[PDB]
This record gives C-alpha cells, structure tokens and sequence, in this order.
C-alpha cells in the first residue's frame, strides 16, 4: 500500500 | 407512436465512444515525485473493462503536461457525432484540481474545458466521464470501527477518493479504487444504472479495504471515493 | 430466513430524521452583503415537501456564524439513534467551501466535521445530507444552443451549483434549484432512488432557468447543480 | 434573478  | 420519455441518455449510437487511458507510472526526477507501482495492474484492468463495454479504449502511458494537453485538445476536435459518450481515465498522482504530467502539473479545469458544451459541439448534451484515480490532497481517513443548456452540464467525475484526501493505490493489486470500480461495471453494466453502479463502488472501497504500513502515520486508514455528478440523465451501459 | 440483499439504506427506524433549515435572509452591514430576497420561499417550500417526507423540521432564520456552529454541534451531540438518516439545509451567500453566517463565513468543513462518522455515533452508517444554496464562486454559465467505515463516508452534498460558478435565486420564486428539488422530491419521492431524484433536479434546473438581468455581464446565464456523493448505499425515503 |  502506497498513496498518489 | 406511443408515449415517450426523456429520463436516459442516448447510448444506441454506432459507437459507445472514446476511452481514453492516461497511465502515469515513471516521472521526471526533477519532480521529485515516486514511480506508480501497480498502475499498469489498473490500466489493463480498465481496457478490458471498457472493452466489453464496447469503448474504443486508447492507452497512453507516461504522458508530459504537453502532451496531455495537446491529446485532450486533439481529442476534442474529433467528430463524436456517432458516438455515445466520452470517457476519459486519469492515473496518476495529482492535488485538489490538479494531476500530473511526468513533467508537471495540469489542471484539471483545463482538460475538461476542451469538452464543455460550447467548444466540442458532437458530445453536447452527451454524457462525459472523468474517472480520476491520483490524491486530492494530503488528509488520511483513521476511519471508525463498526442561451440553452449549461457548459458545464453533462460532466461526471468519479474521483477516487474524498476532496483534501490521499488516495490509496496498491502496488501488487493495483488501486483500491480502480480495482473495485472495473469488479463493479463488471457485475453490473448490464444490470444498473450508472450512479448506482459508483454507489456499489464507494461501498466496497470504505469497506473492504485498510491500508497496512509499518509507519503508524499511513497505517490503518481508509478511503471513500467521491462521486461528483452533473448529468442531466440516467446512464445505462446497455440499450434495447 | 430468504436470502438478504444490504443495497438501500435502513430507512424505516422510528423517526426519519431533523431536517435543519437555516434561512439567511438579512446580513449585518458591515459585512457588505445584500437580503437575500425569495429565500423565505425557499425555506417554506422546503418545510413542506420535507414535513410529507416525515423528517422533524427545524427551521432557524438569519443565524451568526457563532450560531451556525454552536447549532450544529449541538444537533451532532443529540441521540440520534431511533433515526434513520440526517438532513441540512443551508440557504445563504457563499463561496468555494464556505456559507456565510449574518455576520461572516463559516467553513462548510467545520460544520460537517461535527457529523462524522467517528464523532457522532448515533449518525454511523446513516446518510447525512447536505443541500446548499449558495454561490460557489463568481463564474457565469453563458450556456450553449442545443478501522472500519471512513468517516468522511455517508455523506451526500447536493450543491445548487457547480464549483467555482455563482448561484442563482429568483427575488420572486425562489432559487432555481430549491424550487427545482421541491418539485421533483414532491413528484418522485415515493417513486425513485436519491440519486435519480436529485438527476431529475439537474434537468429540470439546466433546462427550465436562464437569467434574466438589464446588466449583459449577468444576461442570459445558465445553471447546472452539482451532485457529490459518498454514500454507500441507495437511498429511498419510503419503506415496505 | 440575483446572484447569492
């Protein structure tokens, strides 16, 4: 899991 | 004939239209900005998805803030009388109102604007999609345990998460959002209307997903898309 | 028992809800902003078509915005538990995220942060709707010739007008798209979902107004609403 | 019609  | 009515768009056109994929993975390293791992996961994922819908997808990966501009303005200046709609897919990573080039920022503003009533005339009154998987922000959700017709009508913007929020995609997976939205359309294009298609998305985004980081900061947060309307009718995938 | 589907929201708990009206119709003079004449026929239009809805109405006129917050704090801190669903309605000046109290703005975030899935429990899981007639900005349409839920899930803001663009209030019948949602709750509400309700509204606003003004700047505008939703379910106002 |  990562962000934009 | 018989009575009529006027409550769903025209989606029996010789063609259902353009979907155009933008999927920014690799950027500039003077932008200082990370690789998208897990993107192309969402955009195969959304040509095929779009495929069966019988969209004429085009995929276009690692775009500059030029090059958007000019395919959105090129795009526009097509003739779309004998299509349906339009779609648009952005992928990428983005702030309130704006996405990313590789190069740079573009406003959003700007891209949609090529496709206002009044300046690309074979979509006025058609509907036109705008799905956005990138950050509107920096705000992490902890969640909670259980003269005729507007130039700005006919737009829809399904972005991927809430004004002023991360967005949450997953390397290996791809996007929550973009995940579950092509799982959705799948189920149901031939079944829903389109806004409650987006309602089943929202769902299964807040529910079914929490991310998992060994910093406290991102770990254990949530995601609720949004959904932002301006049609003037129902939309339905299928025709009679 | 059969088997169950968890599509809709639970719409049929003792009491349907508040519906909360604030009515700013007069300004303080300092704060250099007009009376909003035919607001008062909004507010009692939306009285009635919300009392045949069955939600308690409440409808307050000409608050500061001391006293918006305080009245929405203590409506968030209620037990709102044997209610299915919460609605406010605000009728004011406005721009891009902000109503004005009599006295000066109030950050639409404020007012909703109250209700928030994590900070009133009673609200959790339940649709809490936002309806605002207000400006968003300063922009004319000049049209074209034809761990566990988020807490920012469950919302649903049914804006008069689209982002960045002025709203508009006839002195006379009202808002367009009061008027607009009155008749089509009115019409439809023992019929269609939410969603379709409020897609009817964005017709009936973009179709029927174009202003009318002796000032060519504010001549021949039109108007489209703006729906933004994060619901996670359908909602339909009636029950079995 | 006025603006609000």
């Amino acid at each position: 899991d990562e962000v934009d | 004939s018989g009575i009529s009515l006027d409550n769903s768009y025209k989606m029996d056109y010789p063609e259902m239209g353009l979907c155009i994929i933008i999927n920014n993975k690799n950027f500039h390293k003077s932008t200082g900005m990370t690789s998208r791992s897990g993107t192309d996961v969402d955009a195969a994922n959304l040509r095929e998805t779009f495929r069966n819908l019988k969209y004429e997808v085009r995929n276009k990966n690692d775009l500059t803030r030029e090059e958007i501009v000019e395919l959105m303005r090129d795009v526009s200046k097509e003739d779309h009388s004998k299509r349906s709609s339009f779609v648009c897919v952005l992928l990428s990573h983005g702030e309130e109102g704006i996405i990313f080039g590789t190069n740079g920022p573009v406003d959003l503003k700007k891209i949609t604007n090529f496709f206002r009533g009044d300046r690309c005339r074979s979509l006025t009154g058609k509907p036109k999609l705008f799905i956005i998987q990138a950050c509107r922000g920096t705000e992490l959700d902890c969640g909670i345990e259980t003269h005729k017709i507007p130039v700005e009508a006919d737009f829809l913007f399904a972005y991927s998460t809430a004004p002023g929020y991360y967005s949450w995609r997953n390397s290996k997976d791809g996007s929550w959002f973009i995940q579950s939205l092509c799982a959705m359309l799948k189920q149901y294009a031939d079944k829903l209307e389109f806004m409650h298609i987006l309602t089943r998305v929202n769902r299964k985004v807040a529910t079914e997903f929490e991310s998992f980081s060994f910093d406290a900061t991102f770990h254990a947060k949530k995601q609720i898309p949004c959904i932002v309307s301006m049609l003037t009718k129902e939309l339905y995938f299928y025709h009679l």
